[PDB]
């Protein structure tokens, strides 16, 4: 049995070093020579209980490279789920009576934990719950640092923009937290800084970070520019505009910039990564969506086969 | 007063108040076995106490343990014939199951058929308790508002 | 049964099992005074009672009645001097005040700053208990469920 | 050819008990040794005007594992369906020119029954339509029922709840009043009370029933205990909670059952059946939803293969 | 200080005949000769947390009509704020410090009773509250039939439709049976009669009472016809359809009336009541409509002044 | 002509301490001895295009309680035509034609001062602006601090709450730094602090500030807790939760609260005061939602007329 057959993939804490290791070298041999029928015969419930398209399209054409069906819902909106009384807990026990694994997004910290103890042995993956984690587009961030940098360990790393509320930002400085020698810079606003545990989980293993003012102050030195979304509404209108100049990446800032820098950010980008950037090398925020089909299918052929001998 | 019966536990200084959520907490009275509570007790050597004698019950070590967060220095004594036969001091456990609450609103403990479940870490100044489920983690001090 | 205190009330032959729900549900644990609960007694008849001793106060007429639909048979005998200077039976109240919870899921009562109360009428076969609030009347078996 | 070849399933009175039996037996051989391509190349639309999320997963989780397309919609909501002109008989005039079966769930009683004076020869399986039928529901419960007393003659039935409204209560009654000397014991409340055709057709065919107020007085005789949902909006709030104890199962009830007894529900279960009753070997309503893939197979198989050799 | 000076009406049970009868002079004095500037300077709040056009205008044109101010909403929608966090209890004891009196139409039973406890001095008046009570409703009624009648006591009232959930017919007959020598008609569909506490306390005064099965039956003795609207939608439409040959009143089943009968209705009249009913003289719910004015204005003159001179 | 005659009531920083006082002179004065037919003939606006229940209906009953009639609407939905094509200028150079005053409610900063520029004559009174302002609020707040301090200079007032985001806040801090002898103590969520810009005011005055952690560092020498609604939305609920034992007001905490202290709140208040508190003497929020009645009418006695007799 390979170690992740039949696990239930809900946080990043709850894998090693070694399983994001066979994870991310998983997704390079399937990048590399593909496997369109490995999966055929299995059914899998895409459950987006919130809706996500971005992430839903990923993760179907993902179980679509692979061979297998897909049944499933968007709710958000609505579907008929979740309402007049008809628990979490029951909707798990019926659908995991018709499919082979769980895809589910819901808007609410734990359910996707919640689902493993009503699923039995279907496996149920996690693509999003609440505020909680996302391990899947962790996965696929690792995989775009590994594929660009050549390594996970002795790393420079920017993490841009909203770190306060930045589901994304928390999970890779723990996923990064587990390989050697990484080091941190966070540029943020007061109001949506790091927060402190993550900060204390930094402290206490011994690895080095640092807080800058602008994106001016470490360009040189730095091989990944992690940006995150700073969601308006987090701030007043007028506060959110104040930054003295602000945390938006533009060409120009670039170019004092490491030959391998990349600019990573999970998307929807609205306005802090000027059009500019896009006809750069560095950015790389597409090929990184893109590399979501790689570790998305990894973990799924991992998760349903006893031994992947490719 | 109250401090012996044939085979059992007292649970002994207990301060005051506590003696009433323990019973509560625990589900200690649904047993139908002799217990007998004595409530706001003297006991120069506490100002006030409480004390629950369980006749003919037994507490399996961890259910001691559970005790640690809320009257955490108490003595469980075994008495399995007529006298003190094993004293027992409550350690905080590893876990602490079914008896409290998720802080966080949009946990979904709230909802469903889903026993609360939070790891115990007593960490520098106090106990950092962290859900099973929405991985948050609080000090006691929040959880315990309740 | 069991001995005596320095004056107060004694509450004997309470239905085994509602003991604590009257300890819990009309709140008689919140008194510095030293109350001793016996649970699950034989000394006393139809096999276990249960038994509380609230050491100085005295339970007035009125908190004697409430008692009524959980423990009618109970006495609530009043102490003076390790003897009993009077005897107490619950008899039925005619408003039983913020001890039961509405059934009608729309009653405002349940959302709101207002302690339930209900008209208590008829005896012992069906007692008919009708909300303040909506107005509607209800079995007091369907009250005294959740 | 087989009997139900290219038949339309609309309702239940058209089935014949034959026919109950051969969709019983067949569900039975492909629970067993299964036929993953045996659809292959079929396209089934499925079309659930009214939204039913789990009827349409089990409906289309079958199509799949028998290896056919699917395509349709759920609309309640709004797709961009039965709106400004648009007759159903227009829809199902487009739709058979596409597909080669359409399953459907509409809210109006009896267009199922349209639908096929417009499909020409592309077979119409009920999936709900409105208060009047849903054979596939009676026939997932027949299995169950089948499944687990080995029997569908000769058995004590009772029937828990909504009657007076309960679709599936007067479905299964139809049914199994196809087959013999079946006993029913009716514990519902006055309001809700099992209508006087139900018992008329009882009556007429010599088939004994009986009323009951409580599940106590016959839990020592029953085979199969059918419960059913009260719709709360069904009664005043006042007049929901006050029938003197209720009609929710608990497992203290049922201490006293036939070692062979069965709960059913056709879920979403609520209040009804308390949760300590699901670690019972009574509980019985998660596995017949998982037989609900069966049932419903069978029928996609013998209404599209004119013989199935199995 | 007259009787009901500065008292809350909140329930019909609450008012003895003594006070019914009060109210019902009151309001025929009113008509009469109506002093327009009694309640000159008053600001009363018209607070419909359940939105009723007729009602709030008939309450709204009675306070203008005596000279009063008018602050105050309508939701069956949020208003502001009041949806989280106003509790009912807040949002009464900030209303008691700006207006002198509180009319009020609430979804749920017992809202007004509540809010006198917030109220403080401030009278509050029930404009309906969930299916609990609307003595305005009842006295508007009783005014009428007083009115065309001659009297409140031994009438023959017949009472028609939705008999178990018109809010109005059961305060009517608790009204009605608060006066001597009445009898009672009551005609309804089956699985909508008379709650059996309405009967019972029929039956401990031991007042006249007997159920019919259509008006036909008793067209010749009654005095007035009191009917409800059958909702349509608490009903199966098969069912609603079904039932008889109809409980609607047309002009030609009235060929048997009384010369003196009135036909009443709370309004709407959808269907049960059909067009040639209006052109016959037994037509008096639009007339009733009106007699809702003095009713109102009655009780607004009573509670809001100490003693009333005309 | 008194100082605020036909003036546009919109900003507080707006009114100097001698206006102020007068306000409240005023608002003192009719509170006692009210003339209810000063603003007779007068149509006044009320045009709440962001709609709120209680000031709509405290300016509607001033507006009565002085004998004025009233025209207007409230949004939070689309009006008429105001939603495309109406700019607000448009709408004000309407309804300046109309009416003789204008109160008005807008969800964006600045929109009663745009108003002005097309009001004409006609005064323009704010209602509250956005995030900017709200001086009608802060007004009826100084008139309640007055009435039980009996003075607005040499206080020491805790602020506690949402300081960052609270409208009134800012206000009332902008309005009491006008008087002399003020020490302010201010106890916010470290998210949620006091803007450096009310700080600077206050430090280039020299009064007297600092911040604090809990209420119960300065319960004993308050004289006023003014407390706003932390609002569980713009927060995450497990960091909205977890605030140290909570801010929240509970009467204990009052045990060491000087016999004179008034706890404040404009309201809504959900949890962040409880029951309680609203029974012990320091409670004073419900008075104070009655003294905007005063304070308002106080602002439309002046704006509209010349000089007042009282
Ligand atoms: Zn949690
Ligand atoms: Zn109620």
């Amino acid at each position: 049995a390979n170690p992740l057959y039949q696990k239930h993939i809900i946080s990043i804490n709850d894998l090693s070093r070694d399983d994001l290791n066979l994870v991310l070298a998983t997704a390079a041999k399937l990048k590399a020579n593909p496997q369109p029928e490995l999966l055929k015969h299995k059914v899998i419930a895409s459950c987006f209980f919130e809706a996500s398209t971005r992430t839903r399209l990923s993760f179907q054409t993902s179980m679509h490279r692979l061979g297998a069906s897909v049944v499933g819902f968007s709710d958000s909106a609505n579907t008929s789920l979740g309402k007049k009384g008809e628990t979490l807990a029951d909707t798990i026990s019926v659908i995991s009576t018709y499919v082979d694994a769980i895809v589910m997004r819901h808007p609410q910290e734990g359910a996707a934990r919640l689902a493993t103890e009503f699923s039995g042995n279907v496996p149920v993956l996690n693509a999003g719950d609440g505020s909680n984690q996302h391990p899947t587009q962790t996965l696929l961030d690792l995989f775009t640092i590994q594929q660009t940098e050549g390594r996970l360990d002795n790393l420079h790393v920017a993490m841009v923009g909203d770190l306060k509320y930045g589901r994304t930002v928390h999970s890779l400085t723990q996923a990064l937290a587990k390989f050697d020698g990484n080091r941190f810079y966070f540029i943020a606003p007061d109001a949506l800084a790091m927060p402190e545990y993550i900060l204390d989980m930094l402290d206490e293993k011994g690895i080095a970070w640092s807080l800058h003012s602008s994106i001016e102050e470490v360009m040189a030195e730095v091989d990944i520019l992690y940006m995150t979304r700073v969601q308006k509404e987090r701030l007043d209108p007028s506060e959110y505009a104040n930054v003295k100049a602000q945390f938006v990446l533009r060409a120009s800032d670039l170019h004092n910039a490491k030959a391998n820098m990349k600019v990573l950010h999970p998307l929807p980008r609205v306005d802090e990564i000027a059009t500019d950037v896009d006809k750069t090398p560095h950015a790389w925020y597409f090929q990184q969506a893109g590399n979501g089909i790689f570790a998305r299918q990894a973990l799924l052929a991992l998760v349903l086969n006893r031994d992947l001998v490719l | 007063g109250v401090e012996a019966i044939k085979r059992g536990t007292v649970i002994d200084h207990i301060p005051a108040q506590i003696g009433f959520k323990l019973l509560s907490l625990f589900k200690l009275t649904e047993t139908d076995q002799r217990i007998t509570i004595g409530l706001n007790l003297p006991s120069g050597e506490m100002g006030r106490k409480d004390l629950i004698k369980i006749e003919n019950t037994f507490l399996s070590e961890d259910q001691v343990d559970q005790l640690a967060l809320y009257a955490p220095q108490a003595t469980v004594n075994r008495i399995d014939n007529y006298e003190v036969v094993g004293k027992s001091r409550p350690s905080l456990p590893e876990r602490i199951d079914n008896v409290l609450v998720c802080p966080n609103s949009n946990c979904i403990s709230h909802a469903e058929p889903v026993s609360s479940s939070f790891a115990v870490r007593k960490r520098a100044n106090d106990i950092a308790l962290k859900c099973k489920y929405c991985e948050k983690e609080f000090s006691h001090n929040v959880v315990l508002a309740n």
